[PDB]
C-alpha cells in the first residue's frame, strides 16, 4: 500500500540491534503516508537507507535519532501533521547523531551534515528540536516561520550549534544563504514570506502565484486540484474541506436515505471502504476500537464494523492496554482471572519475567504454570501477544493451541504484533494460528526452537510490507542433528512442532486433532466413517463386516444394517423400557422379533405381554 | 393435546432463499426430533429434513439435500428450516411435526402449518 | 417534538428511602424515553435509557419502568446527594424534547414561618423608591403563597419573591418577597400588608405597616 | 467525573448576539456527536442542537432554522455555538452534552453558562436597610437583611460585618425584576438587644458596576 504505520520506539534501544536495521527495510519500502511517528534510531554509517526516498506525509512527528549515518534519504518529504508530537511539543526531533565521544580516528563517524529535507514545506502542529548533532550545517540559515504554519504559529524552536567541524557556504546559486545543503539543488523553498496580504500561501509574488486555501504545501496552478498536499482531506485528486456526507435528509423531518456518494474519513484521506484490519464505523470513521455502545460485529465481506448495541452491550474480556488494564503492563496472578473462558480479548497479552516472579511488596503471587489454561478458549485477539519469559516445564505454547488469529492493531513499540524472545524452548505448537493482521514477528535468542523455517508466513500476513524477524536461536542444521523435522503428513513440511498433532494441513485425513494415514472404514474394530477428511465413529453400530459397515452417520441408520436389534429405523444391543414419559406413554415392553425387531405390546397393561408373557406393567 | 406452531413462509424468488420457523407447545424440546414436512395445495405429501435439538445431527430428502438447512434453538423450544436455491418445485403448504422416543418414528404433534410459493 | 412532563414537581424524601418519580409523554415514546438528574447548581447525568437499562457509572440505587406514553424512574434507598431536579427525555422525533422538571425535596418535620415586614427605610424616606419587603424564616414544607396587600385589596406584578436552597443538617426555608412602590403610593393609602399562607403555623401569619403609624 | 466545560455567556441588548465554546474533558470529542441543551429559568430541560467532531455537519432544533450556527475544532477537544437576535425568548443556562441516543438522547454533560437580554445599561445597586418595624421586634430572636435592587447585570457580592458574621445569616438567588433589572436579600437572625445595640453591618460589591456598598440595621 502507498500508506503504512509509524512508529512508537522513542529513544528504546531495540530488541535486537542486529536486525533493527532490516525491520526499516520491510515496514517503509516505498510507503508515501505514515500513519504514525517515522522514526530513525541507532542506524550505523553503512545503513543503504534508500527505500525511504517516497515518504510524502507524516500524521504523526519525525524523530531521527542516536545515528551513525552521514545523511538521511527523505528528499520526498512534502509536510508533517502533528497528529501526536515528541514530549508532547515537536513535530521535528534530530538527537544526539554522530558519536558522544567515544575511544574511536574515523574521518567520518556519522552525524548528520546537512538538512537534505528538500521538500519540507508545512509543519501544522508543535515545534522544531535539534540537540547534540557536532556535525550539522545550515540548521541556522533556515526562515523556519515560512514552515510553521500560517494559523498555528505555536513556534517553539530549540537548535543546537555547537560544530565540532567547519561549514562552507551553499551554492551561490541560491537567493541568498536559504538552503537545506550544499549542492545547487539545495535550495530552500518560501511559501509565505513571499506572499502578502490575503495570499496565505504561494508560489511566487504575483496574485496568480497564490494558492488555494485547501492546499497545504503548496501548489502549481491556482486550484484546489493543483496542489502537492492538502491541509485537511484529499478525495480522489480534490482538496475537500470535508469528505462527502453517507447520508441524505428530507431537512425538516430529517427521515434519512443512505447516500452512494459518501466517503468515511481515514487519516488525510476520504475513502468509500475501510482498509482490511480496521473497523467501518456508522458515522464513517475507520477506527481501531468500537465507539461506546457500539459493537465490533462479524459483518459479510470480512471488513468489520462497530454498530450499535439495541439492547446494553455484551461484557467481552479487555487486554493489557485497553480500559480496564490501559497501564498494566503485565498478566499476574490479580488479572489472569478476569480472562477466564474468553474467547474474543480486546487488548494486548504480555509476559515479562514480573508476570511469573510476581513481587511480594508490590504484593503479588509468582504464577502457576496451570493458571495459564484459562486462555484455551480463545480465538482472536484485537492488540499483540508478547512473550519473554516462560515455564522450564512448558517445551511450547499450548495454552494458544486453538488461537486463529491476532491483529496487531496495538502493536508493541508501535511495530510489532507477536514477539517470541529468550524463551529457550524447542517448538511452538501454535497448532490453529492462521493469521496476523498488522504488525511484525520476532523470534530471538531461543536455545533450542527449531521448525521456525517450515512455518508458511506467506499465509498469515496480508500486506507485502510483513515478514519474520529471527536471529540467536538454534541452528535448523542442529535441528537435522537432533534428526527430527514436520511430520510425512504435514503437507509441503509445514508444521509447529514434532509429529501428527502439529501440522499446519494434513496430506490425509483427521481424527479428531490428530493428522492419519488411514481411518477405521475397514482397517480395525473401533469403525469410523470419512466426513470431508475429518474421521468419526457413529453410535457404535457400524458392526464390522469384512469388507463393510453397519450405520454410516451418528443418526444410526444409515451404513448397511443393525448389531443386534432393530427398533425402526435404528439400532440397538437390547430392546429398552424408558422410566421418565414426557407424555405418559414409556416403550411399552417391546419383544424381539427374529430379525430383531423391537415390537411393542398388543394390550395396554394387565392381561398378556411383559416380554416374558408374565407381569412387569402397573395395573 | 402436545402442539406446535409453524411461521416464516411466505412468496420468494426462484434462486433465493427463505427461513421457515416452527415453535413447540406443551412439551420442550429435549426427547425430540423436529421435522419440516410440505403438502402440494390439496394434494400429497412430501417429507423434507429433520434435526435432534439436543445434539444437532440433521438430515434430509432427496428433494432438498444441498439446497435446505435444518436448525434450532434448544433454550428458546423453536426450530427452523433454512431453505435456499428455490425452485417452482417448492410451492407447497409446509408443515412442522415432532417424534421422541425412536421406537416411536410416527408424527403426532404438529401446527397449522404456513404456505411457501416461488414466482417471478 | 414530543412533551416530555414529569410528576409530581414537588415529593419529599429522606437519607434511606425508596423514591420514585414519573414521566409522561404527549404520544408513543414505547422504547424511546431516557431519564436524569441535575444537582444544584450541577451538570446534568443520564441514568436510565429505553425505560429500563440502567447506564455506565450510574450508582447502585438507581432504576427506571414504563412504555407508551407513561415512564417511571424508583431509587431503591435515597442518598444525602438526591436532592435535586429530575428529568426524562424522547428520541423518537424531531426536535427532541424533555419536560418542566421535578425536585426530590428533603423530609423532615414541619416548622414554624418566623417573620418580618419592613417599611420602606429611613433612606427611601429621603429617595422616594419605596421597595418594601416580608421576610420568612425556619420555615418547612417548600409549599406556600406568599404576596401583598394594601388597605384591603392585593397587589401583584410590582411584586417579586426569592428563597434559600437547602443545608441537609436542617432544610428549613427562608424568604424573602418584595414590592416596588414610589412615595406618591406612600401616602395614596392607610396600611400595607404581606400574607402568610404556609403550613409550618396553625394560622397564615399576615404581617402589616402603615402610611401613618408604620 | 468525565464531563464537560463551557464559555462565552454573558448578557446583551434586545436583538444583538453572542457565541458560547464548550471544551471535553475525560474522553476523545472525535468519536461521539456532540449536543447543546438549555435550561430556561425555571424550567426543565430543551434541546438546541447536535453537531458532529468529524465534519461540524450539525442538526439544530427547528427554533433556530436559519438562526443559530454550530462548529467543531477536533484540533483541541473543542466545539463553538454563535447565537442570534433575540429579545430574552431563548434566556437560558445553557449546557454541552454528548450522545446515546441511537437517535439524540445524552450521557455526558457539563456545568453550563448563562445567556439573557435585556435593555439596561450596567447600573450599580439601589440598596434598603431591611428592619423590622418595632411593630414586628421579638421578645427573643429577630431578623433582619439589606436589599440590593434595580442593578444590571450578575455579579453582585453580599457579605456580613466585613465577613465576620456567618452565625444565622442567609442570601437569595437574584429576581430580574420588573424593571428590567436585578435584585437580591441578603439577611440574618439575632437576639433583639444586640440588634438594638451591636447594630450589624451588610457589606456588598457589583462587580460589573464595580459599586461597593455598605449599610447597617
Amino acid at each position: 500500500t502507498q500508506v503504512c504505520t509509524g512508529t512508537d520506539m522513542k529513544l528504546r534501544l531495540p530488541a535486537s540491534p542486529e536486525t533493527h536495521l532490516d525491520m526499516l527495510r520491510h515496514l517503509y519500502q516505498g510507503c508515501q503516508v505514515v500513519q504514525g511517528n517515522l522514526e530513525l534510531t541507532y542506524l550505523p554509517t553503512n545503513a543503504s537507507l534508500s527505500f525511504l526516498q517516497d515518504i510524502q506525509e507524516v500524521q504523526g512527528y519525525v524523530l531521527i535519532a542516536h545515528n551513525q549515518v552521514r545523511q538521511v534519504p527523505l528528499q520526498r518529504l512534502r509536510i508533517v501533521r502533528g497528529t501526536q508530537l515528541f514530549e508532547d511539543n515537536y513535530a521535528l526531533a534530530v538527537l544526539d547523531n554522530g558519536d558522544p565521544l567515544n575511544n574511536t580516528t574515523g574521518a567520518s563517524p556519522g552525524g548528520l551534515r546537512e538538512l537534505q529535507l528538500r521538500s519540507l514545506t508545512e509543519i501544522l502542529k508543535g515545534g522544531v528540536l535539534i540537540q547534540r548533532n557536532p556535525q550539522l550545517c545550515y540548521q541556522d540559515t533556515i526562515l523556519w516561520k515560512d514552515i510553521f504554519h500560517k494559523n498555528n504559529q505555536l513556534a517553539l524552536t530549540l537548535i543546537d550549534t555547537n560544530r565540532s567541524r567547519a561549514c562552507h557556504p551553499c551554492s551561490p546559486m541560491c537567493k541568498g544563504s536559504r538552503c537545506w545543503g550544499e549542492s545547487s539543488e539545495d535550495c530552500q523553498s518560501l511559501t509565505r514570506t513571499v506572499c502578502a496580504g490575503g495570499c496565505a500561501r504561494c508560489k511566487g509574488p504575483l496574485p496568480t502565484d497564490c494558492c488555494h486555501e485547501q492546499c497545504a504545501a503548496g501548489c502549481t496552478g491556482p486550484k484546489h486540484s493543483d496542489c502537492l498536499a492538502c491541509l485537511h482531506f484529499n478525495h480522489s485528486g480534490i482538496c475537500e474541506l470535508h469528505c462527502p456526507a453517507l447520508v441524505t435528509y428530507n431537512t425538516d423531518t430529517f427521515e434519512s436515505m443512505p447516500n452512494p456518494e459518501g466517503r468515511y474519513t481515514f487519516g488525510a484521506s476520504c475513502v468509500t471502504a475501510c482498509p482490511y484490519n480496521y473497523l467501518s464505523t456508522d458515522v464513517g470513521s475507520c477506527t481501531l476500537v468500537c465507539p461506546l455502545h457500539n459493537q465490533e460485529v462479524t459483518a459479510e465481506d470480512g471488513t468489520q464494523r462497530c454498530e450499535k448495541c439495541s439492547k446494553p452491550c455484551a461484557r467481552v474480556c479487555y487486554g493489557l492496554g485497553m480500559e480496564h488494564l490501559r497501564e498494566v503492563r503485565a498478566v499476574t496472578s490479580a488479572n489472569i482471572q478476569e480472562f477466564a473462558g474468553c474467547k474474543k480479548i480486546f487488548g494486548s497479552l504480555a509476559f515479562l519475567p514480573e508476570s511469573f516472579d510476581g513481587d511480594p511488596a508490590s504484593n503479588t503471587a509468582p504464577l502457576q504454570p496451570e493458571q495459564l489454561q484459562v486462555f484455551e478458549t480463545l480465538e482472536e485477539i484485537t492488540g499483540y501477544l508478547y512473550i519473554s519469559a516462560w515455564p522450564d516445564s512448558l517445551p511450547d505454547l499450548s495454552v494458544f493451541q486453538n488461537l486463529q488469529v491476532i491483529r496487531g492493531r496495538i502493536l508493541h513499540n508501535g511495530a510489532y504484533s507477536l514477539t517470541l524472545q529468550g524463551l529457550g524452548i524447542s517448538w511452538l505448537g501454535l497448532r490453529s494460528l492462521r493469521e496476523l493482521g498488522s504488525g511484525l514477528a520476532l523470534i530471538h535468542h531461543n536455545t533450542h526452537l527449531c521448525f521456525v523455517h517450515t512455518v508458511p508466513w506467506d499465509q498469515l500476513f496480508r500486506n507485502p510490507h510483513q515478514a519474520l524477524l529471527h536471529t540467536a536461536n538454534r541452528p535448523e542444521d542442529e535441528c537435522v542433528g537432533e534428526g527430527l523435522a514436520c511430520h510425512q503428513l504435514c503437507a509441503r513440511g509445514h508444521c509447529w512442532g514434532p509429529g501428527p498433532t502439529q501440522c499446519v494441513n494434513c496430506s490425509q485425513f483427521l481424527r479428531g486433532q490428530e493428522c492419519v494415514e488411514e481411518c477405521r472404514v475397514l482397517q480395525g474394530l473401533p469403525r469410523e466413517y470419512v466426513n470431508a477428511r475429518h474421521c468419526l465413529p457413529c453410535h457404535p453400530e457400524c458392526q464390522p463386516q469384512n469388507g463393510s459397515v453397519t450405520c454410516f452417520g451418528p443418526e444410526a441408520d444409515q451404513c448397511v444394517a443393525c448389531a443386534h436389534y432393530k427398533d425402526p429405523p435404528f439400532c440397538v444391543a437390547r430392546c429398552p423400557s424408558g422410566v421418565k414419559p414426557d407424555l405418559s406413554y414409556m416403550p411399552i415392553w417391546k419383544f424381539p422379533d427374529e430379525e430383531g425387531a423391537c415390537q411393542p405390546c398388543p394390550i395396554n397393561c394387565t392381561h398378556s405381554c411383559v416380554d416374558l408373557d408374565d407381569k412387569g406393567c402397573p395395573a | 393435546e402436545v402442539q406446535l406452531v409453524e411461521s416464516g413462509g411466505g412468496l420468494v424468488q426462484p434462486g433465493g432463499s427463505l427461513r421457515l420457523s416452527c415453535a413447540a407447545s406443551g412439551f420442550n424440546i429435549k426427547d425430540t426430533y423436529i421435522h419440516w414436512v410440505r403438502q402440494a395445495p390439496g394434494k400429497g405429501l412430501e417429507w423434507v429434513a429433520r434435526i435432534y435439538p439436543t445434539n444437532g445431527y440433521t438430515r434430509y430428502a432427496d428433494s432438498v439435500k444441498g439446497r435446505f438447512t435444518i436448525s434450532a434453538d434448544t433454550s428458546k423450544n423453536t426450530a427452523y428450516l433454512q431453505m435456499n436455491s428455490l425452485r417452482a418445485e417448492d410451492t407447497a403448504v409446509y408443515y412442522c411435526s415432532r417424534w421422541g422416543g425412536d421406537g416411536f418414528y410416527a408424527m403426532d404433534y404438529w401446527g397449522q402449518g404456513t404456505l411457501v410459493t416461488v414466482s417471478s | 417534538d414530543i412533551q416530555m412532563t414529569q410528576s409530581p414537581s414537588s415529593l419529599s424524601a429522606s437519607v434511606g428511602d425508596r423514591v420514585t418519580i414519573t414521566c409522561k409523554a404527549s404520544q408513543d415514546v414505547s422504547i424511546g424515553v431516557a431519564w436524569y438528574q441535575q444537582k444544584p447548581g450541577k451538570a446534568p447525568k443520564l441514568l436510565i435509557y429505553s425505560a429500563s437499562y440502567r447506564y455506565t457509572g450510574v450508582p447502585s440505587r438507581f432504576s427506571g419502568s414504563g412504555s407508551g406514553t407513561d415512564f417511571t424512574l424508583t431509587i431503591s434507598s435515597l442518598q444525602p446527594e438526591d436532592f435535586a431536579t429530575y428529568y426524562c427525555q424522547q428520541y423518537y422525533i424531531y426536535p427532541y424534547t424533555f419536560g418542566q422538571g421535578t425536585k426530590v425535596e428533603i423530609k423532615r418535620t414541619v416548622a414554624a414561618p418566623s417573620v418580618f415586614i419592613f417599611p420602606p427605610s429611613d433612606e427611601q424616606l429621603k429617595s422616594g423608591t419605596a421597595s418594601v419587603v416580608c421576610l420568612l424564616n425556619n420555615f418547612y414544607p417548600r409549599e406556600a403563597k406568599v404576596q401583598w396587600k394594601v388597605d384591603n385589596a392585593l397587589q401583584s406584578g410590582n411584586s417579586q419573591e426569592s428563597v434559600t436552597e437547602q443545608d441537609s443538617k436542617d432544610s428549613t426555608y427562608s424568604l424573602s418577597s418584595t414590592l416596588t412602590l414610589s412615595k406618591a403610593d406612600y401616602e395614596k393609602h392607610k396600611v400595607y400588608a404581606c400574607e402568610v399562607t404556609h403550613q409550618g403555623l396553625s394560622s397564615p401569619v399576615t404581617k402589616s405597616f402603615n402610611r401613618g403609624e408604620c
